[PDB]
């Protein structure tokens, strides 16, 4: 339903992220970073689906993305 | 002490009212800035440059004195500390950002929102007459929220530019806003 549209929009955002990163770094680092981000996303979504308030373990450097994706998801559950 | 506090508040509100009716305050032009930045986020290491042009601050016309004037009596001299703020409004900066990271060299309009923008000043008054402003500074911004066009909130480029612009605001923008706000307040308070 709305969560399918959410997943589609998120995948489109990720495609744009990859395409812009390829303009700055090499494909190995870009794709590895995409993998890291998707792992973080899946942890966050799994945590929220159980109504949990416990913070998930975030690899170093991805705390900014943790907060920003929390805000992003909350905006998209409002909308 | 109530007479002193009232006279200080009266002078400060007259000052603020004269300041708010100046076209230099809202909108306030900020000198153009450019910097180089290096930020290491996990495996990603961003080394780039950015240039902010046409910087404009809006929302300073809602400046109001916050709390009673802090009056101190030391050695027969009146010494006051005061806070003048824009709560119930946000100070908003709009500018054009041109950044360069590797091959990517985009140019986007950015809107940064300062929450709880407030300035602090310190007056020295010989108890007989005349006001002297001895200190003046714009406070460290509690939070600078950046809205960069073209970038998602998830984009690493957004996080990097957000961090760099926030640091630039906590340094360059704060000082250049102080350079405009201090002399006008000095004029109104010491006249």
């Amino acid at each position: 339903p709305k969560e399918e549209k959410f997943k589609k929009k998120l995948e489109e955002e990720l495609k744009k992220i990859r395409e812009r990163l390829l303009m700055v770094f090499d494909e190995e680092r870009v794709e590895e970073y995409m993998k890291i981000m998707k792992e973080v996303i899946e942890k966050i979504l799994e945590n929220r689906k159980k109504g949990s308030k416990e913070k998930v373990e975030i690899p170093p450097g991805m705390e900014w993305f943790y907060e920003n994706f929390l805000r992003y998801y909350d905006y998209e559950e409002e909308k | 002490y109530d007479k002193i506090t009232e006279e200080i508040n009266k002078a400060i509100d007259d000052a603020i009212a004269a300041i708010e009716q100046s076209e230099t305050i809202d909108p306030m032009k900020v000198p153009d800035h450019a910097d180089k930045f290096e930020r290491h986020v996990g495996i990603l290491d961003f080394k780039g440059e950015l240039a902010m042009r046409n910087i404009e601050a809006r929302g300073l016309k809602q400046m109001k004195r916050q709390g009673d004037a802090n009056v101190k009596g030391e050695e027969g001299i009146v010494k006051a500390h005061l806070l003048i703020g824009v709560h119930d409004d946000i100070v908003s900066m709009e500018y054009d950002l041109a950044y360069k990271l590797g091959d990517l060299h985009p140019t986007t309009h950015v809107i940064s929102d300062i929450q709880d923008f407030v300035v602090a000043l310190s007056l020295e008054i010989p108890d007989e007459g005349n006001i002297t402003m001895t200190s003046f500074e714009v406070r460290q911004f509690a939070n600078v929220v950046n809205h960069i066009g073209g970038l998602s909130i998830l984009d690493p480029i957004f996080g990097v530019l957000s961090d760099v612009l926030t640091a630039i605001f906590q340094d360059t923008v704060r000082k250049e806003m102080t350079k405009v706000l201090a002399p006008a307040f000095k004029r109104e308070l010491e006249k």
